[PDB]
């Protein structure tokens, strides 16, 4: 069997953990005590997989994960929440304080008295995981802790274990939206570490997916409360492949290298089919070829980069419920005949691909309305350096007259470690002109 | 005279440290000019000062010792004292980058500091006579965590006897400190047991990266008055100079990751980080001023700034060392410092001769 | 969990104290015995963070008062809530100051100030988590500010990783109080800005237009001024008492506002108020909310912000709402009116939301900003200073208790030094 490990760290992940392990327990007929009156009904299989749930003689199950803020009004609410009876209570509120947006704390200073926990209970877990292990992260660029306690971690585990899957879901500051004011010093602070341990990072963004929950979800006051849920459905449309049976399954890291060309370009998007409200449900069939239209779709994106300001280096499809091979080469075809669409001369090959019978579900009180298939898409693309291009624009501006530098000292971090982050960026960026520009003889 | 800043610049070589974990060499001196190479060997930076020394070897040609550097850097500054001119020098860079080596040194090959200092007292020697009388004096502290603290008190006897001060602004002559213990010097030794004292006092301590870091700042002080006589057939010596020349020994970044540390250790690195940064905006912003920019001086955001304002700029002929490595291991380091140095050149002052001829009309007369 | 010490001194502090934790009471459903008889255990959860708690399921505050010089002790003990505060608390001198700083500073004040900092230690020791503290005071008068800066310091140097907070009144343009408010408040800034994380510059003046106009109050008295002011003291903090779906903190708020670390002065504000009457007339929205937070009318500091630019702000909202609009609303204002803001920082605003509403209204919201308005006010200060000093027009008075020229001075360079700082930054560029 395979496992994963589930961790969720400051604000955004465990909302997003709760939002996803919510999905999880549904998926699997699991009742947020633990418990399977749906076994009791069916009496057998392994529903409550080995792969993201434990499980005991009680006939509870756990899901293997933890979750750790620096923020103790956060998690109390899950310690007095509808899973209180779910989850290993030994989740580390250690709150005393949080980061502040400074990274310099969440990584250096009071990153400490908390992380020899954090590594513990992953070899308590890890000791279980009689199987595969691939890392699942969550976490957002720009805040304090998402930057500073993850880069400390995954340093460690790169070492506790290394030759593992670490893949991170985060959301990427946007360009103009932003609750604070110094992310950009905190995330490039970020990529000069997370870069060289970690293996592969899917990016995502609040401003487009609020944006898809503007014009295809009909909603005119969306909120953290759905953003969350596309955000889990993705994150199960990958990992389904280790749940649940399909005529074409996929491993962990089998993503880490068939998006992954070069070391320093593992850092790629994601699109979906949360195009269908209730009402549209209807008057659309939603095939194959229909969805595999729209994962490209430049709207459809959940960041804010055109694809056609760059090319395609690599892309993967997993696809759910009723889907046919047959229309899956059909599709894919007419995508490669379209010249919007520049690849660049070195993948012929191009596309990768995945397909899982297992069809998603639907959370109730929820938005996305009920539909028989669904897909998901990634891609490295050398589109994305527009948005790193932004950032470090605004860090330079800024950073010229040293505003808010005084904090990160205050809490020990030398002056010019933001200038080696900055020259490392700019490596990366120039790393993606290289990839970008076609070969010649 | 709006003038500029002598910046000077030292590449020690390496130690025992990299003869056990090898680190190579990046700093090449053409001479004097200063070139680095990235060790991707994707770029080589190079930058120009007014002066330059390559310690990292005795024999290629621009090797100079202590007194080298001295006559070099410091004895003109002798001059300008002389002269009249308030006169500034200070160090900067690294921990283990031989910036006490250069500017105090130790016992058996000592810095400019006393270099300057049993030059000054022979060059008063040179002119002891009545023609112009000459009195000398000096002070000498230290700063640790904002806090300020006399180098040349015998301590008494308790668990604690840091004694701290504060400062001042005189609205004319600026900031000073209460209760600094400015004693008179009669010759170079004098100057030189005083040194002794304060060094020992000093707040200094052993760590991973150097046997003994300077892990407070300290500035030593002279002011040099000499009353000449006047061009009237009535009391001549009516005429005075003073000259404060002003020699600072900083504190290096000290990066946590390899400055492992705790507590206090790693409260007096964050104070002393803190302390170069607003340093470094003064500097920034003083260049940019000579540029001709106007531009608001956080002179206030410290006390190393605020007691040294009118030797960062104000009047005074001045100068910086700046103290760099040839390991790789520290080439960020050493380029920060490059680049700090080479922006240095930039800054000027406008710097006259303290006659103070209060209540004396010569002033007037001139 | 995190955990303040508020501190009293003078008599419009106390007296906004004494309005604070009769609004904080009512956000934790206890009684002016100190019982609970609310009926959600939010009000509970975090009850630690203000207050402590005692043996029959009474609730003590962490409050301080320190001015008792008697006047106002039967005052505030002869109240509505007198009662809960602490006996022990009550820390007291007599032989008010009147009003010279020198007083509240060098004589009197440091008789006391042991004593009320030794009782500061005990607060503080029985503390799981300290977080900072909130001071109430003003300047222009002797003991809210000679007393205040003095214990402002010494809790600086015994818990100087700690913050510090103040909310103080600020002497006015052009209706004063005493008439040495120059004198007395440009020594408090001295020693405010240099031992001080943040502070919250709030002016009568601007409170009286406020509710002179929106409020539409003819009869508006002090009482009903600090409910305005207690409110804001309550926003800063409901994101550290309860919970939302974006969290902030003392802290977190620093940082994201404080780009230089002497920049630290605020012009605060509070949504919404309608008069009662035109509460049938319109309804609550993110857009309806912004739009009075960034009223030019709504700012307490009075230091018109049109003549000036924001560096930063922080809109802290509370109640059920959507983020969208809400991270939406923000970009407009950067968007429409960007002259008023800086370019060399790209984003000039930060957010933060609560998702619990205030006791009668489904959604509110707290303002915080710094600009470069704050400027106006200091220039006032010191242009009346100085009028003043040249002549030693009352100076003879503080010389009395062993003050010298050169510490009147001192300020002053430093308060026209903290001008020309704003004003570096006040021309776009
Ligand atoms: C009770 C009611 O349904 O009527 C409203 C009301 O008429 C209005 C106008 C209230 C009312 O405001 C005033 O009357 C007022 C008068 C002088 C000075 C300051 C306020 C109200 O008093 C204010 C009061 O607000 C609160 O209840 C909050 O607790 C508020 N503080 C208090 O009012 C309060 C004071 C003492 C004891 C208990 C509560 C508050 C402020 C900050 C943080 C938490 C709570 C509310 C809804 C109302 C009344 C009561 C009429 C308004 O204020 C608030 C906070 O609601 C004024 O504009 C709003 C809109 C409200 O609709
Ligand atoms: N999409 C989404 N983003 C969130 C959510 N919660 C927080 N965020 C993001 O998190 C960022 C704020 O900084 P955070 O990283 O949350 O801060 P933290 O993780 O609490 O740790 P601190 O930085 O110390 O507060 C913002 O950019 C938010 O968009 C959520 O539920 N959904
Ligand atoms: N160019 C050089 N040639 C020969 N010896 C040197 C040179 N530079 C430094 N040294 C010696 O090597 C040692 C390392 O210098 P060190 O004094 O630790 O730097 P430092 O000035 O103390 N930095 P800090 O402690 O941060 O102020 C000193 O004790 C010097 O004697
Ligand atoms: N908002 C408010 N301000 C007050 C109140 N009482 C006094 N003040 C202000 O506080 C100032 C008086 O200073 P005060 O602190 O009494 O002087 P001290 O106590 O002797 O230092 C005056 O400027 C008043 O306007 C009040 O109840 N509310
Ligand atoms: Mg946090
Ligand atoms: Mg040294």
């Amino acid at each position: 069997m395979r496992e994963c490990i589930s961790i969720h760290v400051g604000q955004a992940g465990v909302q997003i953990g709760n939002a996803c392990w919510e999905l999880y327990c549904l998926e699997h007929g699991i009742q947020p005590d633990g418990q399977m009156p749906s076994d009791k009904t069916i009496g057998g299989g392994d529903d409550s997989f080995n792969t993201f749930f434990s499980e005991t003689g009680a006939g509870k199950h756990v899901p293997r994960a933890v979750f750790v803020d620096l923020e103790p009004t956060v998690i109390d609410e899950v310690r007095t929440g509808t899973y209180r009876q779910l989850f290993h209570p030994e989740q580390l509120i250690t709150g005393k304080e949080d980061a502040a947006n400074n990274y310099a704390r969440g990584h250096y200073t009071i990153g400490k008295e908390i992380i020899d926990l954090v590594l513990d209970r992953i070899r308590k877990l890890a000791d279980q995981c009689t199987g595969l292990q691939g890392f699942l992260v969550f976490h957002s660029f720009g805040g304090g802790t998402g930057s500073g306690f993850t880069s400390l971690l995954m340093e460690r585990l790169s070492v506790d274990y290394g030759k593992k899957s670490k893949l991170e879901f985060s959301i990427y500051p946007a360009p103009q939206v932003s609750t604070a004011v110094v992310e950009p010093y905190n995330s490039i602070l970020t990529t000069h570490t997370t870069l060289e341990h970690s293996d592969c990072a899917f990016m995502v963004d609040n401003e487009a997916i609020y944006d898809i929950c503007r014009r295809n979800l009909d909603i005119e006051r969306p909120t953290y409360t759905n953003l969350n849920r596309l955000i889990s459905q993705i994150v199960s449309s990958i990992t389904a492949s280790l749940r649940f049976d399909g005529a074409l399954n996929v491993d962990l890291t089998e993503f880490q290298t068939n998006l992954v060309p070069y070391p320093r370009i593992h850092f790629p998007l994601a699109t979906y089919a949360p195009v269908i409200s209730a009402e549209k449900a209807y008057h659309e069939q939603l095939s194959v070829a229909e969805i595999t239209n729209a994962c490209f779709e430049p709207a459809n994106q959940m960041v804010k980069c055109d694809p056609r300001h760059g090319k395609y280096m690599a892309c993967c499809l997993l696809y759910r419920g009723d889907v046919v091979p047959k229309d899956v080469n059909a599709a894919i075809a007419t995508i490669k005949t379209k010249r919007s669409i520049q690849f660049v001369d070195w993948c012929p090959t191009g596309f990768k691909v995945g397909i899982n019978y297992q069809p998603p579900t639907v959370v109730p009180g929820g938005d996305l309305a009920k539909v028989q298939r669904a897909v998901c898409m990634l891609s490295n693309t050398t589109a994305i350096a527009e948005a790193w291009a932004r950032l470090d624009h605004k860090f330079d501006l800024m950073y010229a007259k040293r505003a808010f530098v005084h904090w990160y000292v205050g809490e020990g971090m030398e002056e010019g470690e933001f200038s080696e982050a900055r020259e490392d960026m700019a490596a990366l960026e120039k790393d993606y002109e290289e990839v970008g520009v076609d070969s010649v003889e | 005279f709006n003038s500029q800043v002598t910046v000077a610049v030292r590449v020690r070589p390496f130690s025992k440290r990299e003869k056990t974990e090898k680190a190579s060499q990046v700093v090449f001196t053409n001479g004097e000019e200063i070139t680095v190479e990235h060790p991707d060997m994707k770029q080589v930076y190079s930058f120009i000062y007014d002066v330059s020394f390559w310690s990292f070897d005795e024999c290629h040609p621009g090797y100079a010792s202590q007194t080298t550097v001295y006559e070099t850097l410091a004895a003109p500054l002798l001059d300008r004292a002389f002269e009249g001119y308030n006169t500034c020098l200070f160090a900067y860079g690294q921990t283990g980058s031989g910036k006490s080596y250069t500017m105090m040194g130790l016992n058996e090959e000592p810095g400019i500091i006393p270099r300057f200092c049993e030059d000054l007292f022979a060059q008063i020697a040179k002119k002891q006579t009545s023609e112009v009388s000459y009195h000398l004096e000096m002070s000498f502290f230290e700063v640790y965590n904002e806090k300020i603290h006399d180098l040349l008190v015998c301590k008494g006897e308790n668990g604690q006897r840091k004694q701290p001060l504060r400062a001042r602004e005189h609205p004319v002559s600026g900031p000073y400190v209460e209760g600094l213990s400015m004693n008179v010097v009669s010759s170079y030794s004098d100057i030189q047991s005083w040194l002794e004292l304060g060094n020992k006092q000093r707040a200094t301590a052993a760590t991973g990266m150097n046997d003994k870091s300077s892990r407070s700042h300290s500035v030593f002080t002279l002011v040099m008055t000499q009353t000449k006589t006047e061009v009237v057939e009535g009391e001549e010596h009516d005429h005075r100079i003073t000259s404060r020349i002003n020699l600072v020994d900083l504190a290096g970044s000290e990066r946590c990751s390899t400055a492992h540390s705790s507590g206090q250790r790693l409260k007096e690195g964050v104070s002393i980080n803190k302390s170069l940064l607003t340093l470094g905006k003064v500097i920034s912003a003083l260049s940019e001023q000579a540029n001709g920019k106007r531009v608001f001086i956080p002179y206030r955001e410290s006390t190393l700034t605020w007691l040294l304002k009118e030797s960062l700029g104000g009047n005074s002929k001045t100068a910086m060392i700046a103290t760099v490595s040839p390991a790789a291991s520290n080439i960020e380091e050493t380029l920060s410092t490059l680049r700090y140095a080479t922006q240095a050149r930039l800054i000027v002052n406008i710097a006259k001769v303290n006659e103070d001829m209060n209540a004396k009309l010569i002033r007037e007369l001139k | 969990m995190r955990e303040i010490v508020h501190i009293q001194a003078g008599q419009c502090g106390n007296q906004i104290g004494a309005k604070f934790w009769e609004v904080i009471s009512d956000e934790h459903g206890i009684d002016p015995t100190g019982s609970y008889h609310g009926d959600s255990d939010l009000q509970l959860e975090r009850i630690n963070v203000y207050y402590n708690e005692a043996t029959g399921n009474k609730y003590v505050p962490r409050a301080i008062l320190v001015d008792l010089e008697p006047g106002t002790m039967d005052s505030v003990r002869s109240g509505p809530f007198g009662q809960i505060f602490r006996p022990d608390n009550f820390v007291f001198g007599q032989s008010g100051a009147g009003n010279n700083w020198a007083k509240g500073h060098y004589t009197e004040g440091a008789e006391l100030v042991d004593s009320v900092l030794d009782v500061v230690r005990k607060e503080s020791e029985s503390c799981d988590c300290l977080q900072g503290f909130q001071l109430t005071h003003s300047l222009g008068g002797g003991t809210g500010s000679g007393m205040g800066t003095l214990l402002i310091s010494k809790i600086r140097e015994e818990y100087p990783d700690r913050i510090m907070n103040t909310f103080s009144v600020m002497p006015s343009p052009k209706v004063s109080d005493t008439v040495v408010e120059p004198y007395n408040a440009t020594l408090s800034v001295h020693q405010l800005v240099e031992n001080t994380d943040e502070t919250y510059c709030i002016d009568n003046e601007a409170l009286y237009d406020i509710c002179f106009r929106t409020l539409k109050l003819t009869t508006p008295t002090y009482g009903d001024l600090n409910h305005l002011v207690s409110a804001t003291m309550s926003g800063v903090t409901t994101c550290l008492r309860f919970p939302g779906q974006l969290n902030a903190d003392l802290r977190k708020l620093a940082v994201n506002m404080v780009p230089f670390p002497r920049l630290h002065f605020f012009m605060p504000g509070f949504a919404p108020l309608t008069s009662r009457g035109s509460q049938q007339y319109r309804a609550l929205t993110v857009p309806e909310l912004t739009q009075q937070m960034f009223d030019s009318k709504n700012m307490m500091a009075a230091c018109d912000p049109r003549h000036g630019r924001y560096l930063t702000v922080a809109a802290i909202f509370r109640g059920r709402m959507s983020m969208k609009e809400v991270d939406e609303q923000m970009l407009n204002v950067q968007n429409k009116n960007s002259s008023y803001f800086v370019e060399w920082i790209p984003n000039n605003v930060k957010t933060a939301v609560c998702d619990i509403p205030p006791r009668g209204l489904k959604m509110s919201a707290t303002f915080i900003g710094n600009s470069t308005a704050i400027q106006e006010l200091f220039k006032r200060i010191s242009e009346q200073f100085t009028a003043m000093f040249r002549r030693k027009a009352f100076l003879h008075w503080y010389t009395g208790e062993g003050m010298d020229e050169m510490e009147f001075t001192e300020a002053e360079s430093n308060m026209n030094d903290l001008v020309s700082e704003y004003q570096q930054y006040q021309d776009a560029t």
